[PDB]
């Protein structure tokens, strides 16, 4: 596998970029938030 | 978001192309025909 790619970088470059992009694509949809959906959900009757 | 879906399908188009020839000259080699191809979509659309 790395002997593979150290005859190609452009290649590795482009995975980096992939993963690179797609991370600055799905950061801003993020929700944020102190904590997640940690204590259990409660339905109340009143 | 006609923009960003021709923004991003182009470099998806351009990363994949870099990536099956190992090179950053080819893929714009590549790119520089999509023009060409809008081109006459666009000579179609106007003439029709």
């Amino acid at each position: 596998m790395s002997q593979f790619f150290i005859r190609r970088p452009v290649f590795a470059w482009v995975i980096a970029i992939f993963i690179i992009i797609f991370g600055l694509l799905s950061i801003p949809k993020l929700p944020i938030a102190r904590f997640p959906s940690v204590a259990p959900p409660q339905v109340n009757i009143s | 978001q006609m923009a960003f879906l021709l923004g991003l399908s182009m470099l998806v188009v351009f990363l994949v192309l870099a990536a099956l020839y190992e090179s950053w000259a080819i893929p714009l080699s590549v790119m520089l025909v999509v023009p060409l191809g809008i081109f006459g979509a666009i000579i179609a659309i106007m003439s029709r």
